[PDB]
RNA sequence: AACCCCUAUACCUUCUGCAUAAUGAAUUAACUAGAAAUAACUUUGCAAGGAGAGCCAAAGCUAAGACCCCCGAAACCAGACG
């Protein structure tokens, strides 16, 4: 005999059907399209303006940075009152 | 894993010499690890037997053990008690030996 | 010579290697022991009666009814906030020597976590909580190499070692992200996500890197020729000056405190398919990643 | 009475059939591929048993969770009292503690 | 003890333990006396000083306790100024 | 993988020859004869 | 043997056959939309992180709603999204 | 014509020697001794573990098995509900279902419960060295042939056949091409209707082929590829992430 | 020399202890009962590293081998049927 073909890891990206209802739900994200980008760059067809944060995207991420973490001198500010009262 | 580099002396001040080239005459080889160090292993079973492993040994493997019979025997005070692995490669001594053994093998051109 | 070639002309007057001749190694396969026979059937290792052979025994630290030992001992907070500790793989001096003397680690170029990852020397796991290397004191007094390295704790006597001989040393924080990235970039390219940003310290860590005692990254660089000069007086050896060095410019690299790697920005998507770098223009991305 | 009388019909072995030639054929796929596929990803079976194994207790709770949702109802009810039962015998039975 | 969860067909750690022992990297098991908090108005200083020590476990209770608690509480931390940061690994000891 | 004993048969004959010379039931059903014959030897 | 769909897609199979096919698509999409409704008998934390005042740490949190009882007779009335708890 | 000659292109131990195999042809019948070439002793002169062979081809016949045996338990066998008769008074012995695995048609108390997986993987480092073993044993007890290329003058699998016979190749013949794309028409038009001559790529070698066939035949090419694949994992880091992923000198 | 002679208190379970006049068993056939972690040990691999991301490492680490039964209540609850 002869063997089959050597098993082979199917080249491309993998785009699934956004209809199939059997298709998992994280193979249709726009972060399963950054990933295929990553893998095969410009072959992977996704456009690459769409790797940033979006205008709304960008205001969420800049008030949970606000929030959360402070600037140098805030941190600083309430290091030295905080200082100040311990002392 | 790269190559190490060339010193204008050696030990290196990490310690590190390179195997002697031409490899030395002897009737046995000990290699050196993946990572360019003397294969000599400290082992522990049942938290109280001390082992001093001696691996990736080619040639007569017979040999080594009898020079190391002899080397450690002055140390010791008597015979060492020692395995022979033809199989593996690998001589087995009862007891803590790691440093004595690096630097005994390193001196010979291994 | 000897054993060696002496298996494999032993080989040739043998019958052919098959699969009808080969067994496992002597000792590797215990046998099994089966409730059959007089020795091992009738009660079957179990005991007579009670509950241990019906198999229905009290739990592990039951005691009989008796308040049991790990439940009359009291509460104390040994392991309390365990999981939010900050935990630092060691660094030796003896190890960095060691992997500098083995070609593993450039001192030629500057070393930070990267590289030290690369070149095999720690092993990081930010999911278990390391905040990154902590440069150790041990074997100073035979460390001779100069290198411009990046640690994110470093003690007084190992900042000494380094700088004795020439050599600069930082301390820099990694938040867990952060630190992720640092330590496996490859990984995080394959996600195709724009380099973020390194985050600033928590509060009660921005005395210690905005300090020059501890080569803050974030410390004030004119008060580092003092600080320097201090452990030269402490320690007993002659500062040198590293301007005149012919690696200068190598040992002043440093990373942005927003910077995560060398040469590269936040905001910069690696396509590592087409070795291409994406570079955003927009001025609301543009302002973000530089703030 | 219990042993049969005739020898029974006797089995012909074909050693070098397509499926004995070739076994083992790519077991090395990855190490000689450059580990773009890995061995275990030859195997063929169940989907919640490819590369993985485990005692019975963790077999029936990997397959629940994964094709769970897609199993007959009377062979669900099944699993669900198979893991309970397992769960009972192997936390709070046994020889040893 | 759980040894298989139903969840995760993984043992379980008795968080009972976590909350009273402490385990040095090289087996060790370290706990408070118990009763040094009770009644403190009528034990001696010698007796309460006795009850302010952090004392080791025998091999007993140390078997017992790794038993009860999974691999996570035995990995080598490496915690920043850990007050018991000397204590994980032996010094000296024969047999 | 169902096993099931095959050479039963034989396993008991090697009893029940033994027992072929003794009397009533224990010379032939192995219940009995097993126990005969253990007290013979 | 195995189905070849979950059965919790099963109700969404029949959407896509028979008469329900053919209803228009604008009151297709309003079925599959399963709003969130609003907070009625519980109160909504209002951020999505918040700091444990155990341990001080910084965690996420979650709404989840309290299951509604709604009687037949509601479906005659205007209860304004008021239900038996 | 000039012999093909055979160098080891990665660099050899200085304390070890290449072994050596004639390069043959099968383009005729006498084209024995076509060549010359040099083998890495780390990989065709290695110690002969024949443990570490048991280990791999035990590991190759069972790391993919999956057993689908199953029986039904007394939970799992129709009806059986009912306790038959009352506890006291009949004088019968006491049993709660008649579904027990004492009752005939009862459940199995320990029978197997499929399907069963049987997977485990072998370190690395030691599927990698059981190949090298293969190979050494092969060559120690002459049953390696290196050839050129695997090239036949006709596609008549008679030829192949009369041609092992000739050369005294045994019952069954292992073909090792490089690639399944690039091999000779005619070795694949020769070995399909073969049954104990067995064509494969270099991708598909492994411990348990290479003991069912008595011969081993490589090409050149496939040696250089198998030494190539096989001495880089005794030179290799401890990985960072799974090889896949890009490396600096990875591949090649 | 079949027997006569001599020696010889079925078996299982259960017990301090059973020829026990304590349990179970007419007999034959078939069926009918030890399932797995923690650690350790043994045997390989690689080794200040190991592991085919994660996890461990102050000779470790990977892999493997080897380990924890059967039948039995009176009940309790839910939904049907009378
Ligand atoms: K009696
Ligand atoms: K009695
Ligand atoms: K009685
Ligand atoms: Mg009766
Ligand atoms: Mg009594
Ligand atoms: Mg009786
Ligand atoms: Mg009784
Ligand atoms: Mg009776
Ligand atoms: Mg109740």
């Amino acid at each position: 005999y002869r063997a089959r073909p050597p098993p082979r890891r199917r080249p491309g990206p993998r785009w699934p059907d956004p209809e199939d209802l059997l298709t998992p739900r994280w193979q249709l994200g726009p972060r399963y399209a950054a990933k295929q980008f990553a893998r095969y760059g410009a072959a992977s067809g996704v456009v690459p303006g769409s790797l940033w944060p979006s205008p709304e995207q960008l205001r969420e991420l800049e008030a949970e940075e606000r929030e959360w973490y402070p600037s140098l001198a805030t941190m600083q500010e309430s290091l030295r009152v905080k200082q100040l009262a311990e002392e | 894993i790269p190559d190490p580099p060339k010193h204008e002396h050696y030990p290196t001040p990490s310690g590190w010499q390179p195997p002697r080239d031409p490899p030395p005459n002897l009737p046995y080889f000990v290699r050196r690890s993946r990572m360019h160090n003397i294969p000599v292993y400290k082992d522990i079973t049942h938290g109280n037997r001390q082992m001093t492993v001696i691996r990736k040994v080619e040639g007569d493997i017979w040999a080594l053990q009898k020079d190391v019979e002899d080397f450690l025997s002055p140390l010791l005070g008597k015979t060492p008690v020692t395995q022979v692995n033809e199989v593996t490669g690998t001589l087995r001594i009862k007891g803590y030996f790691d440093q004595e053994l690096k630097a005994w093998l390193l001196e010979k051109g291994f | 010579q000897g054993g060696g070639a002496r298996a494999l002309d032993l080989l040739r007057g043998l019958p052919r290697v098959s699969l009808a001749n080969l067994k496992p190694n002597p000792g590797s396969k215990k046998p099994e022991r089966r409730p059959r026979g007089r020795r091992r059937g009738r009660k079957c290792g179990r005991g007579h009666k009670g509950e241990r052979q019906r198999g229905t025994r009290p739990r592990l630290g039951f005691e009989g009814g008796q308040t049991p030992f790990y439940i009359r001992i009291p509460k104390y907070g040994f392991n309390e906030g365990h999981s939010f500790r900050r935990q630092y793989k060691p660094l030796s001096l003896n190890r960095l020597q060691y992997l500098i003397d083995l070609g593993r680690v450039d001192p030629s170029q500057p070393i930070d976590l990267t590289q030290l990852v690369n070149g095999r020397g720690v092993t990081i796991q930010p999911l278990k909580r390391d905040y990154g290397v902590q440069l150790v004191e041990e074997g100073a007094d035979t460390f001779t190499a100069k290198v411009n390295i990046e640690v994110q704790l470093a003690s007084e006597l190992a900042i000494a070692a380094i700088e004795k001989n020439g050599g600069v040393v930082t301390t820099a924080f990694y938040d867990p992200r952060s630190l992720d990235i640092v330590c496996k970039p490859v990984p995080f390219f394959l996600r195709g996500q724009p380099i973020p940003k390194r985050m600033l310290p928590p509060e009660e860590l921005v005395p210690y890197y905005t300090d020059a005692k501890n080569r803050g990254y974030l410390a004030d660089p004119a008060k580092f020729p003092e600080a320097r000069l201090e452990l030269a007086r402490k320690y007993g050896y002659i500062l040198p000056d590293i301007t005149k060095d012919e690696l200068f410019k190598m040992l002043c690299t440093r990373k942005d405190p927003r910077q995560i790697f060398f040469g590269l920005a936040p905001g910069w998507v690696v396509n590592m398919a087409d070795k291409k770098i994406l570079k955003p223009t927009d001025e609301n991305l543009l302002k973000y990643y530089t703030s | 009475i219990g042993i049969r009388l005739t020898l029974p019909p006797p089995k012909v072995v074909d050693r070098w059939n397509e499926k004995r030639a070739m076994f083992g054929v790519y077991d090395n796929i990855g190490i000689l591929g450059n580990f773009e596929k890995h061995p275990k990803e030859l195997i063929r079976g169940p989907i919640w048993l490819r590369g993985w194994k485990g005692n019975e207790l963790q077999r029936c709770i990997r397959k629940r969770k994964m094709v769970g949702s897609r199993m007959f109802a009377d062979d669900l009810h099944n699993l669900n009292k198979r893991i309970r039962y397992l769960y009972k015998h192997f936390n709070r039975h046994g020889k040893f503690r | 003890l759980t040894y298989f969860s139903a969840r995760k067909g993984k043992r379980k750690t008795v968080k009972a333990v976590i909350d009273r022992f402490l385990r040095l990297h090289c087996g060790l098991w370290v706990r408070r006396k118990a009763g040094y908090k009770k009644k403190l108005w009528k034990k001696t200083p010698a007796r309460k000083k006795r009850l302010r020590e952090f004392v080791f476990c025998n091999k007993t209770q140390s078997k017992l306790l790794d038993k009860m608690t999974t691999s996570f509480w035995k990995r080598r931390n490496w915690y920043v100024d850990d007050p018991y940061q000397k204590y994980h690994d032996r010094t000296n000891l024969k047999v | 993988l169902r096993n099931r004993v095959t050479d039963r048969y034989f396993r008991i004959q090697e009893v029940l020859k033994h027992a072929r010379h003794f009397r009533g039931r224990k010379n032939r059903c192995y219940r009995l004869a097993v126990r005969t014959v253990i007290r013979a030897f | 043997p195995l189905h070849k769909y979950p059965v919790w897609l099963w109700k969404r199979l029949q959407l896509r056959e028979g008469i329900c096919s053919r209803l228009p698509g604008h009151y297709l999409r309003s079925l599959e939309e399963e709003r969130t409704p609003t907070p009625v008998h519980y109160r909504p934390h209002g951020a999505k992180f918040k700091i444990n005042p155990k341990n001080g740490q910084r965690e996420r949190v979650e709404d989840v709603p309290i299951p509604i009882y709604f009687p037949p007779e509601s479906q005659r009335g205007l209860w304004g999204g008021e239900g038996w708890i | 014509p000039e012999p093909v000659l055979r160098k080891v292109e990665l660099p050899v131990p200085t304390h070890r020697r290449p072994v050596q195999a004639w390069v043959e042809s099968l383009r005729g019948f006498e084209q024995e001794r076509v060549g010359l070439a040099d083998l890495h002793p780390d990989v065709f002169a290695t110690a002969p573990r024949l443990d570490i062979l048991h280990q791999v081809a035990m590991w190759q016949k069972n790391f993919k098995r999956i057993s689908y045996a199953k029986t039904k338990t007394r939970a799992e066998v129709r009806g059986g509900g009912r306790k038959p008769w009352p506890q006291k008074g009949t004088g019968r012995a006491r049993h709660g279902s008649i579904r027990s695995p004492l009752w005939r048609g009862g459940g199995v108390a320990h029978g197997p419960r499929g399907p069963t997986s049987y997977y485990y993987m072998l370190p690395m480092k030691v599927r990698a060295l059981g190949l090298k073993v293969a190979l050494t044993v092969k060559l120690a007890q002459d049953d390696l042939h290196i050839m050129d290329s695997l090239e036949l003058p006709t596609g008549d699998p008679q030829y192949l056949t009369e041609l092992a016979h000739y050369r005294r190749w045994g019952d069954s013949v292992l073909l090792v091409d490089l690639t399944h794309e690039e091999m000779p028409q005619s070795i694949v038009e020769a070995t399909s209707r073969l049954k104990t001559f067995n064509l494969i790529p270099a991708v598909g070698l492994n411990v348990h082929s290479m003991l069912k066939h008595q011969t081993l035949v490589l090409t050149l090419p496939t040696v250089a590829f198998l030494e190539d694949k096989l001495l880089w994992q005794d030179s290799r880091y401890r990985p960072l992430y799974p090889f896949s992923l890009p490396y600096s000198d990875f591949p090649r």
